[PDB]
């Protein structure tokens, strides 16, 4: 349901057991890794109220890598928190919520950069090309 | 007396039993039922709240009776003539014995006592308004007839009294005193008669279930039906075109029978509680296909023939036994929320109409044991719970509908539910139990949200402050536990020495005040978790108790027939008010004006206005011994 900085990933909800695949995977995977925490620490980041749940998990596809990891990152929270009552908590779904935004900026909704403009210049943007004219 | 309360009115009366009189009112009826000492007028069509008498008799009305738009009430030795609820003229009839009956017809007044004497006023001319000239007395000698049980004037008997006795029937002129007529011996008692819409034909029925068609003229039995096993305690003929009868009885049934095809029609069952007399009146409104029906539990219902078995049109009622359980439902003074051992939870206006409703049960609920109700969420969702006695779980109604709700909270403990609570917000609620444990409900969907477990005794008391921050609980165990709403943490225990039977919160102040079995009120201020006073006096056992709406006085109400006023800043007692009828409830309306009672007899609740909205003085023996607002007023 969370697309960011160009990129964007789709939430899956609907309550059933463990395994929560992310594309078509599996968040214990998810190998554009390193980081790949911050993925597996929206579900670890569940840390403040709950342990894992028991639920679902969808695809995200959109720009580039690091962009797509950022993404599926809101994608799981922004999705725990569904509305609920079927999916968030079935009474006060600021359980998780505040709390899985108070130290957040995945699910603490998307970030207002987004990729455009150049100018009549050298490379654009702002970078206006170098000349010395003598 | 008291420097605070003075007494108001009561809400919730309609009937005690005393057979309702029917009157004409322009073109419609009107029915007159008794309070106590005091009756009501109602409209038959609408069943709208028209009058009720300004001014208390000294004794409890015996016996009510219509002529035009005259009321009749007998008392002691007394007929009083009224009109508008406004008291015209008083009869004091020469004797110590207690008036029984009342037939007025013609220029006659007949009052007959329990001695067997029949009293006879004269209007002095026919076109006075009511019979005020005492001009005879009659008296019915046991070796003429039996006890009086009804008076009766049949059409076209000009100056003919008939008096109907247990054994027989007779016949007086009333204006020569002559007995002209004694009937042969009946062999069964009777208990009931009514005038027939033919000639010469009276009905009369027995304590077997007998109704026996008889003709003054010939004297003699006409007809007589048989109604197995039952006690008539009602005659009454349909006048609307469709020969049928209807017979009432001691056992609360109301027998419909056609007279023409010789064939029981049907029989509303149980419409009225056999306990409290069955049915004491049923009536069909002179040409309408309405029915009329009362008895001793507190209600008049209203039933119809529609052009087939009787269909329920309308009716109004209050409560059979006294309230239990009371609650103001909103701010803006309208409704009181009320429960009581008679199983119902009714909702009773406020306003001058008096009107009312029971809550819808859509064999009753077992009887409530707590109550809470709050307005935010009115039409929205259930903003009602109550407890019910031996069950394990809450139940939830909807005001909006006056209807029982969609939900159902369970202790999870197996304990049974021992308190009820709502947030303001109306969105959530909260179930003490008889095993400790406190568990908090979503109001919208029902579902569980979360569970507490600090109490290992009954959990009597449960609230939460306005801004859902703090959570306060007490129980038998004599803790008071505080936690955090928004997490689950355990805050804080206090530790009081007895067992703590209620609780009252007081959410604009944040004190809350608990009972104690060793007769104290403690007050705890909710964010510093500390007892901040401690109120002694009681001599008894505390009912019940209420917050000021300003948050400066606790009114308390006692088994030792006391209601004290305490100061919060001294701690001390301010006003003391004695009553002869235990006061069971007590509570501040929203807006601090008045103060709602409920008593251990009574089928009301009384309204009191606080006339101090005072010294600080302490006092003793100095306490007011009040009487009960009057069921005149208003």
């Amino acid at each position: 349901f969370g697309k960011k900085k160009s990129a964007t990933a789709v939430a899956h909800v609907k309550a059933g057991k463990g395994l929560i695949k992310v594309n078509g995977s599996p968040i214990t995977l998810v190998e554009p890794e390193i980081l790949r925490f911050k993925v597996y620490e929206p579900l670890l980041l569940v840390g403040l109220d709950k342990f894992s749940n028991i639920d679902i998990r969808v695809r995200v596809t959109g720009g580039g890598h690091v962009s797509q990891v950022y993404a599926i990152r809101q994608a799981i929270a922004k999705g725990l928190v569904a509305y609920h009552q079927k999916y968030v908590d079935e009474q006060s779904k600021n359980e998780l919520k505040k709390a899985f935004t108070s130290y957040d900026r995945t699910l603490l909704i998307a970030d207002s950069r987004r990729p455009e403009p150049k100018k009549f210049g050298g490379k654009g943007a702002r970078s206006r090309f170098q000349k010395s004219y003598r | 007396n008291s420097k605070i309360f003075s007494p108001f009115r009561i809400i919730g009366n309609v009937s005690n039993g005393v057979p309702f009189a029917t009157g004409t009112l322009g073109s419609t009826f009107y029915i007159v039922t008794c309070v106590g000492k005091t009756f009501q007028i109602y409209d038959a069509n609408t069943l709208h709240l028209l009058f009720v008498s300004e001014k208390e008799t000294p004794s409890s009305i015996v016996a009510l009776s219509a002529h035009f738009h005259y009321v009749y009430a007998a008392y002691e030795n007394k007929v009083g003539i009224y009109k508008r609820g406004i008291e015209e003229h008083l009869l004091e009839l020469e004797t110590d014995a207690n008036v029984e009956h009342l037939c007025i017809f013609g220029d006659y007044l007949c009052a007959s006592t329990d001695d067997n004497s029949i009293f006879i006023y004269k209007k002095s001319d026919p076109q006075d308004k009511y019979p005020s000239e005492f001009y005879t007395k009659l008296t019915v000698t046991e070796i003429q007839g039996g006890e009086i049980v009804s008076l009766q004037h049949l059409a076209t008997y000009l100056n003919k009294l008939t008096v109907v006795t247990k054994s027989n029937v007779l016949l007086f002129n009333v204006r020569t005193g002559k007995l002209v007529f004694t009937s042969n011996e009946f062999p069964d008692q009777i208990t009931t008669a009514e005038p027939a819409p033919v000639l010469d034909i009276i009905a009369l029925g027995t304590v077997t279930g007998e109704v026996i068609m008889f003709n003054m003229r010939k004297g003699k039995r006409i007809r007589t039906i048989k109604i197995p096993q039952s006690r008539i305690s009602s005659l009454s003929f349909r006048t609307d075109g469709s020969s049928h009868l209807s017979v009432g009885t001691s056992s609360g049934d109301l027998i419909f029978y056609d007279l023409d095809r010789r064939s029981r029609i049907h029989v509303l069952k149980n419409i009225h509680r056999e306990s409290y007399g069955g049915v004491t009146q049923a009536t069909f409104l002179n040409g309408q296909p309405i029915i009329v029906t009362s008895g001793g539990d507190n209600s008049l219902k209203e039933y119809v023939f529609d052009p087939q078995p009787p269909r329920y049109l309308r009716s109004r009622g209050g409560h059979s036994q006294p309230p239990s359980y009371i609650a103001f439902a909103d701010s803006q003074s309208h409704f009181m929320l009320s429960a009581s051992k008679d199983r119902s939870l009714w909702s009773f206006s406020l306003r001058k109409d008096a009107q009312s409703q029971e809550m819808s049960q859509r064999s009753k609920f077992p009887e409530i044991v707590a109550l809470a109700i709050e307005n935010a969420r009115i039409g929205e969702w259930e903003n009602i719970i109550t407890a019910h006695k031996d069950e394990k779980f809450a139940r939830t109604w909807d005001m909006r509908n006056k209807r029982v709700g969609r939900w159902t909270f369970d202790t999870t403990d197996d304990g049974f539910v021992k308190s009820v609570a709502m947030s303001q917000c109306g969105n959530f609620g909260f179930i003490g139990s008889s095993n400790g444990s406190i568990t908090i409900y979503n109001m919208q969907s029902g579902i569980l949200r979360k569970k507490y477990k600090l109490h290992k005794r009954a959990v009597t008391g449960i609230s939460l402050d306005g801004m859902n921050r703090k959570m306060v609980s007490c129980g038998l165990d004599g803790i008071v536990g505080f936690y955090d709403f928004n997490k689950s943490t355990l805050l804080g225990k206090l530790k009081l020495d007895a067992p703590i039977t209620a609780m009252v919160y007081h959410r604009s102040s944040d004190l809350f005040a608990l009972a104690l079995d060793d007769l104290s009120i403690v007050v705890i201020d909710a964010v510093t978790q500390r007892v901040v006073r401690q109120l002694w006096g009681h001599s008894n056992r505390i009912t019940a108790f209420d917050f000021s709406p300003e948050g400066r006085w606790i009114v308390s109400a006692s088994l030792d027939s006391t209601i004290r006023t305490w100061d919060l800043p001294t701690g001390g007692c301010i006003d003391g008010i004695i009553v002869d009828n235990v006061a069971t409830n007590v509570k501040f309306s929203p807006n601090g004006d008045l103060l709602a009672t409920t008593h251990v007899t009574g089928n009301g609740i009384c309204i009191w206005t606080n006339r101090a909205q005072s010294t600080r003085t302490i006092d003793e023996s100095e306490f007011a011994r009040m009487a009960l607002p009057s069921t005149s007023v208003r």
